[PDB]
RNA sequence: UCUGGUGACUAUAGCAAGGAGGUCACACCUGUUCCCAUGCCGAACACAGAAGUUAAGGUCUUUAGCGACGAUGGUAGCCAACUUACGUUCCGCUAGAGUAGAACGUUGCCAGGC
RNA sequence: GCGGUCGCCUCCUAAAAGGUAACGGAGGCGCUCAAAGGUUCCCUCAGAAUGGUUGGAAAUCAUUCAUAGAGUGUAAAGGC
């Protein structure tokens, strides 16, 4: 009955001071996730006007599924869109962010990195 | 109440204190139509305001065109003198 | 004596005095209203001097309504001595008027009473005074 | 689960007088009399209550003093 | 048990209660914050700290008076541990009716709460009485004050069979 | 709060000079400082 | 072009009421079997799964009552200037706050299922 | 003359850059801290009443009104 908390509002409020020393510069881009209620996400961004550089999808469909922690969970954590870019900075909101999202953190750290 | 103003003129040098102590006021219509095209007015005119409107109702204009019921609404009187100041309109719409 | 309790400072500046008034240009608590026309400082010493007398001549009859409290307290020196060596002990309560501001207020009592006993009370402030009838 | 607070404490086994209403959750140790699948299958001496012999809350019972009493010969 | 005895005669009520829209703004139970007190600043407060392991889960925090008017004020004496209801504990000895083990003040009131904070108070030697008074017969102060799933008294009133009082 | 002094036995040199109280902690302490003459961070004996 | 995601604007962007829809997508929803972990209770912190639902949130559409932005007409103050003794007054420039009439239930940045 | 002051830090006077006097009006310092230091996580203020051995209107954890009116080891302003 008494005041229930949403938890998107704290979610990108967090990523606010969060975003205050990171910020991809397409010469190291930051690779940035959206966790949801079942999947997960991930996208690189370029931060010099806003413009939306470079993209996946873990939810594409390419192939879909469950378990929210999958090789899927690893696929999004490989995908890239091949061009000049190296081992970005992983934009984390989340805790354990070197383990929690390592399931995206994990795979791509050879070929995007 | 059938008072009549007219349009007065801006870009007023504040040498009008002196062409004051002869009657007069400022008045300033609000609302559509028109705009803050000021209008002046005189006080002993207004020295029957007592039979006019009360304070809340309806006033003549006659200010060329557009003569409809305006009301004055604000207060702008003045301490030292029994004078006033700047009283002013609006339209009805 | 209108006076306060509790201050941070107990010693302060003189007030500015020039120009016209901020609040209080009008009446409320009654129907009639005693305006001031030239600038002082009433030093509520005069109030409570021009209070007492007001209602011995109103004889216990209607109220009145202050429209004027002494806050900034004015300070003075004792015995005559030398120049500069602090500041004197705080002895009087100043409250500062400018032209256009109603000090008193009564109701319900006839105007004949209100000319003469504003009459009456004015003859002890050093400020010049003019009736007002709440002359809308 | 976050471990680092309360001890060692589960569910118990108890037959009261009347309908054995007293089965949640427990803290209570003592000496099995005999276990069951209605209830424990393990030590069962959480002992007896009054969760069910009687309340006196949606209930009778007998009354106060007495009344005027010179009524029936005093 | 009571688990499920949040369970076992509520859902359908909480699914009828109120007539609201969709299941979800028809409430649950509030959660509770089982709180314990004293009345001595040293021996007793330092001394009554298993009350908890009793009918609490909390080892025992050590929170003090905040608003601490003028001879209310200490530090850092386990006056009143933290036992909130989260959701484990959320079953806490408070939903035991063992407050029916004295048999005097159950009906205290017409109603319980202008501010929908409930505070159910056992008061004497009412709650943890299935342990005997070995060494929890001295001084020891109590403090169930916690929300209900009602605005007002209105409808939180005769649909609370729960816990009956 | 009284002055002390440590030196890396290696340098042998006691060039760092560090505060500590005689109540807080009056046992003997000891950490690793970077003393000149080794190019690496040894244990500093703070008599 | 709808929603979800990033980057601009002075709450014009709001708290205060409601209205109505779906789960493509945000939500309420199941527990500790595991990763992490509350000196305190897996509600925040995690996991596999979602049979069950749209209240709420979420989005639009309504209230200018709730508050900021508040165009003119004046006016206090002030920079020069000629007077007089200033708690002033005249003459030239720039003219406020507050008060209204208002605008007022955001303009977009660039992507994804369409 | 007697008395009191004499170094360093904060504010007002000081007239919207900086600077600016009087035996003008107010307070402080002659340290403390192995942690109250560095790094990575994680959390959140007052003035508000509930009726809870006990109640000292104030012994408690909640709950919601909570807009910085809280807390900063030490005075005051600028900040968060």
């Amino acid at each position: 009955m008494i005041s229930k908390i949403d938890k998107n509002k704290v979610r990108l409020k967090r990523h606010a001071r969060v975003r205050t020393n990171l910020s991809g510069t397409a010469e190291k881009p930051r690779l940035n996730v959206y966790r949801s209620n079942k999947h997960i996400y991930a996208q690189i961004i370029d931060d010099n006007k806003g413009v939306t550089l470079a993209q996946a999808s873990s939810k594409d469909s390419d192939i879909a599924t469950t378990a929210t922690k999958v090789e899927l969970a690893t696929k999004v954590g490989e995908a890239i869109a091949k061009k000049a870019a190296d081992k970005g900075i992983k934009e984390i909101v989340f805790d354990r962010g070197g383990y929690l999202y390592h399931g995206r953190v994990k795979a791509l750290a050879e070929a995007a990195r | 109440s059938l008072k009549s103003i007219i349009r007065q003129g801006k870009q007023t040098r504040s040498d009008l204190k002196q062409l004051r102590k002869s009657g007069k006021v400022p008045a300033v219509v609000y609302g559509y139509g028109t705009k803050n095209v000021s209008v002046k007015v005189d006080e002993v005119e207004f020295i029957k305001v007592i039979r006019e409107v009360g304070r809340n109702g309806v006033i003549e204009l006659g200010v060329g065109s557009k003569t409809i019921k305006v009301m004055v609404a604000d207060y702008q009187f003045d301490p030292l003198k029994n004078q006033i100041t700047h009283i002013d309109f609006l339209a009805i719409n | 004596m209108l006076l306060p309790k509790r201050v941070k400072y107990r010693r302060q500046h003189r007030p500015k005095t020039t120009g016209r008034s901020k609040g209080g240009n009008y009446v409320t608590f009654g129907e009639f209203g005693l305006q001031a026309t030239t600038t002082s400082w009433i030093t509520s010493r005069q109030i409570e001097s021009a209070r007492i007398a007001m209602t011995r001549y109103m004889k216990r009859g209607g109220k009145v309504w202050i429209k004027i409290f002494p806050h900034t307290p004015y300070t003075k020196k004792p015995l005559e001595v030398r120049m500069g060596a602090g500041k004197g002990a705080v002895e009087g309560w100043i409250a500062v008027v400018k032209p256009g501001r109603i000090l008193f207020e009564v109701a319900g009592v006839s105007e004949e009473v209100a000319r003469e006993a504003l009459r009456l009370a004015s003859h002890k402030l050093p400020v010049k005074t003019k009736f007002v009838k709440r002359e809308e | 689960m976050k471990q680092g607070i309360h001890p060692e404490y589960h569910q118990v086994i108890f037959l009261d007088t009347t309908t054995n209403f007293k089965f949640l959750s427990g803290s209570t140790k003592t000496s099995s009399e005999m276990m069951e699948w209605e209830d424990g299958k393990e030590y069962p001496v959480i002992r007896l209550d009054i969760s069910s012999d009687s309340h006196p809350f949606y209930t009778g019972r007998q009354k106060f003093a007495a009344a005027d009493g010179r009524v029936e010969r005093f | 048990r009571l688990k499920e005895k949040f369970n076992t005669e509520v859902t359908e009520n909480l699914m009828k209660k109120f007539n609201y829209s969709s299941v979800m703004e028809v409430p649950k139970i509030d959660k509770i914050v089982v709180n314990m007190g004293v009345g001595d600043a040293v021996q007793n407060s330092k001394v009554l700290d298993n009350a908890v392991e009793e009918l609490e889960l909390i080892t025992g925090q050590k929170p003090l008076v905040t608003k601490a008017k003028k001879s209310i004020a200490t530090f850092r004496l386990r006056e009143g541990m933290p036992i909130g209801a989260k959701v484990t504990l959320r079953g806490e000895r408070m939903y035991e009716f063992l407050d029916k083990l004295i048999s005097v003040s159950l009906p205290r009131v017409r109603d319980f709460q202008g501010v929908s904070k409930k505070a159910f108070d056992g008061r004497g030697n009412y709650t943890l009485g299935v342990k005997e008074q070995l060494i929890f017969p001295e001084i020891d102060y109590d403090k169930v004050s916690k929300v209900r799933g009602m605005d007002i008294v209105i409808v939180t009133t005769a649909n609370t069979d729960e816990e009956a009082r | 709060r009284v002055n002390v002094t440590l030196a890396c036995t290696e340098c042998g040199d006691r060039n760092y000079i560090t505060t500590k109280n005689k109540r807080n902690n009056p046992e003997r302490i000891e950490m690793k400082k970077y003393c000149p003459r080794l190019n690496k961070y040894t244990l500093h004996r703070e008599t």
